[PDB]
DNA sequence: ACAGGATGTATATATCTGACACGTGCCTGGAGACTAGGGAGTAATCCCCTTGGCGGTTAAAACGCGGGGGACAGCGCGTACGTGCGTTTAAGCGGTGCTAGAGCTGTCTACGACCAATTGAGCGGCCTCGGCACCGGGATTCTCCAG
DNA sequence: CTGGAGAATCCCGGTGCCGAGGCCGCTCAATTGGTCGTAGACAGCTCTAGCACCGCTTAAACGCACGTACGCGCTGTCCCCCGCGTTTTAACCGCCAAGGGGATTACTCCCTAGTCTCCAGGCACGTGTCAGATATATACATCCTGT
């Protein structure tokens, strides 16, 4: 029969924001493996996502501190370079438009005499 | 038309300003030249990297993609390019 | 015709609404997001592709992202993505 | 004039073989220890630099340092 | 009377106004004129995308600040608040560049 | 309990070591090495050439992604050695 | 019934090193969904080529070393002794090679 | 198996030095030596028991050590 | 009379050149795998280990040890010093990227 | 004036080809040791004579250390 | 700078000894031959968008100068480390013994590929208004000389 | 040890602007629902090697004595780089303009996956034998004391 239901994305059916089936289309297509299972992209997407929002909780919190209701990559470089996980996570990685995190050798201060 | 030492065009203030992000006080003289030969080094292996990825895809114009999978080649993966 | 180009802008403002209501993004904050997601997308897969091969595993299951997801990630950072993915892939065995 | 030219004929064939054959520009000053051979140390550093480990006459193989100056004078 | 800064005060200045800052530090004509003349010493008759040269310079800027963070600390290793060529090259031959 | 079946590069190592130095033996952690050697040269080129083709939307790895792994993965003269062996095989193989 | 005996596609291309464990290879690994037939050749013919270098400095430094078999140690030296072949090898370890012999200028004796 | 890490005895630290071409070594080296030694370790052997469990294995495999190495661009040869 | 005794260095040279010279393992096998076997236990209880993969640790610190040593006399001689200080160590890490 | 540099010309090449000790014959030995070239008989000669160190720079060497060299 | 005494190191011969090189039997993984269908090479077009020039102008670079503060050589010291020696520890080597788990094999079933229909998510284009850059001025804070 | 003067910086507020985000239309790829094949989980068996203990030997670790050389603090001196004002210059923005080639479409052909059979290349195993440590025995290159 043509009973069936109309529609029902597996990012909903796992509760997440991020596309399970687009991560799906692009591990099948990246050549990765010859099969991809079902649960792959579902947990491939949860990690993405906690990661997008963990990286964006920190940066919203650096624009709010800054009177910015906007993130811009000054607020993603700030917010990966304090937290030091993330820091090492994304060690090898330069942000564009990002600058450096404010720090100068203590020994480089005045000697204030 | 052909290019000639434009490694001078990376000018004396603005080795200091780079210094001056990296936390640096004081600058020796010797240290600009020094910065040109180091910068060229790297623009070299880079832009050849560069070179090489456009050359295989038939073009003939370096496009953002060449320079993102070069620096992503040598360790040096670059965010807002694509 | 005309060219078309996917990205995970959508997904990036979704997560964003959810985590700060009242907060904006630019496109150049943007595009740092969506390297950033495909940049640790290829680093998993890459790593579970790897597992695949060494395990001789024809199939990269929610096993080899976890353990991709243990590899790369640091510590504490890693220990939260295992436990999400875990959650999500549980949520959805069921549904 | 006959010793004159005979002198200048000798000169040339004494430039001949005191010059390099791979470079035949300026004088021998090194040996391969292997095909005992003499030729000037930059064309074979260059050679190896080139990754040709073969003697320009012989073909011979030669490691990194079975080559060294020779202190003709 | 003439009014100065002692030495190292305006550039402990620069210090703080180029790390609170996020603009490049170098000339955009000059260095894309030098990535060009790179670019013809490898190959010839080529264009270059505007989003590629301003990707070049991020990257560049990013090395060189780095490069010159390891610098300075360097210097300090070495009791000294002034960098060197000798700082460069040790930085550069642990980093593994030489 | 029957026996495995490993595959490996000593043998093409040992073929070119007899090619190259006809009168000199190798041990077997040597062979280990160059066998490790092999495979991680191998994975390296594949890799990038299966980068390559990925970024070009081709589906195909030919001569011509290899011959960009080589040019891109080895470095300075070895990168055009390599290319003039590879192309040479190429027309021997393409010829015969 | 008819047919040619049996080629290598090694022998084809004349290279030592087996073009057709590299296709296999190169099929197997999933690097992409299709591999040409030139692809295997010319990646034998760099491995071979890499190989021959590598096998060949290993047996200079073994010469060098009154040695006729090749040790891990001749290995490790043909490496860091070349400066190419150092840097494709630079974040690479040798099991049992040792270190490229080398003393800093200031570490020698003063010779006071 | 507690406090192993004094195992790394202070001859053996110097007998890595000398290897590295250092001429004099002081004496706090020895425990800065074994500490970075020990997060080296950590990080290695982590990574190694990470790919022994998806194995499904209880035995860490010299196949796991190198794989570890390799993530870590340590890549190390003759052990497969 | 006058018993013999080398200068101080010599003898370090000696052995700087004894250890480069050759190639076998400079730490003792036994406290090693001890070592190893009490950081692994924090990972997972019960664990096994392959002897390969043991000498394959050993291999890989000693290689680790040697190149940070290398980098911290370049550190100490850079400071006009010869003799190598724990600060040498933690700059030639933080310029490595560790720390 | 020309010629007077070409008997010139000849003392400095024909001085340099030659043996130091002997200075009759054309060099065809070297010494691996001190890095030097001396001729082939007058090495024999004085290895025969049970003295084996180099006449000019007192450099020890063996039977295996010195060889023939095609310099032409 | 030069004896020489001693210490250490580099060459020249017997001698075992496992490891390495070669020979055999399989057997399964490459080779031959042939099909078919899709990937890509080639021809054409078009429309971004990259390159090149000209002009204003103005921010930034280059220049020169005063000086001060950091670099460096030298000195002194004292202590921490190197070298050697006697003592103690445990590493190493071999041998045995037990079994836990690596590794392989046969079932089979339950997931993953494949495919037809489709439809709702996601992307391209439009447009608007508000977050933010900027101008401008006052208040605050940092620096430095001169008391 | 601060006062105060000069200069850099923060903050407050009005204004315009351009791009962030919401909306609309479309379209194509993710979804649903089946079939079918085969990858792997799963129990069972084998047997390799990992682990544990034991004992002897001796290499190595360790503790200490003693000297010395070098790490570090202090002093001088000196000269090189920083701050700053002025002049030049070319970066930058705006505008114009041409055409190069990136990107897309359409067509065809040839190249590679897939199959089936087949055979020989390579792997596991076995076995002779020989570089090769491993000693001594002898002849130079440093190390250090001493003059
Ligand atoms: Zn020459
Ligand atoms: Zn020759
Ligand atoms: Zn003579
Ligand atoms: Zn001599």
């Amino acid at each position: 029969g043509k009973a069936r239901a109309k529609a029902k994305t597996r990012s909903s059916r796992a509760g997440l924001q991020f596309p399970v089936g687009r991560v799906h289309r692009l591990l099948r297509k990246g050549n990765y493996a010859e099969r991809v299972g079902a649960g792959a992209p579902v947990y491939l997407a949860a990690v993405l996502e906690y990661l997008t929002a963990e990286i964006l909780e920190l940066a919203g919190n650096a624009a709010r501190d800054n009177k910015k209701t906007r993130i811009i990559p000054r607020h993603l470089q700030l917010a990966i370079r304090n937290d030091e996980e993330l820091n090492k996570l994304l060690g090898k990685v330069t942000i564009a438009q990002g600058g450096v995190l404010p720090n100068i050798q203590a020994v480089l201060l005045p000697k204030k005499t | 038309k052909v290019l000639r030492d434009n490694i001078q065009g990376i000018t004396k203030p603005a080795i200091r300003r780079l210094a001056r992000r990296g936390g640096v006080k004081r600058i020796s003289g010797l240290i600009y030249e020094e910065t040109r030969g180091v910068l060229k080094v790297f623009l070299e292996n880079v832009i050849r990297d560069a070179v090489t990825y456009t050359e295989h895809a038939k073009r003939k114009t370096v496009t953002a993609m060449d320079v993102v999978y070069a620096l992503k080649r040598q360790g040096r993966t670059l965010y807002g390019f694509g | 015709k005309r060219s078309r180009k996917e990205s995970y802008s959508i997904y990036v403002y979704k997560v964003l609404k959810q985590v700060h209501p009242d907060t904006g993004i630019s496109s150049k904050a943007m595009g740092i997001m969506n390297s950033f997601v495909n940049d640790i997308f290829e680093r998993i897969a890459g790593e579970a592709s790897r597992l695949a091969h060494y395990n001789k595993r024809s199939t990269i299951t929610s096993r080899e992202i976890q353990t991709a997801v243990r590899l790369l990630l640091p510590g504490e950072l890693a220990k939260h993505a295992v436990s999400e993915g875990t959650k999500a892939v549980t949520k959805y065995t069921s549904a | 004039a006959d010793a004159d030219e005979i002198l200048q004929e000798e000169i040339k064939e004494y430039k001949a073989r005191l010059t390099c054959p791979c470079c035949n520009t300026r004088k021998k000053d090194a040996v391969l220890t292997k095909c005992f051979h003499v030729f000037c140390f930059e064309c074979v550093r260059g050679r190896y630099e080139a990754r040709q480990r073969k003697c320009p006459k012989c073909n011979a193989a030669f490691g990194a340092h079975d080559f060294h100056r020779i202190y003709i004078s | 009377k003439p009014h100065r800064y002692r030495p190292g005060t305006v550039a402990l200045r620069e210090i703080r106004r180029y790390q609170k800052s996020t603009e490049l530090l170098i000339r955009k004509l000059p260095f894309q004129r030098l990535v060009r003349e790179i670019a013809q010493d490898f190959k010839t008759d080529l264009r270059f995308q505007s989003s590629a040269v301003m990707a070049l310079q991020e990257a560049c800027e990013a090395y060189l600040v780095g490069l010159f963070e390891d610098t300075n600390l360097c210097a300090i290793h070495a009791k000294r608040v002034t960098i060197m060529p000798k700082d460069i090259q040790l930085a550069r031959r642990i980093r593994g560049e030489r």
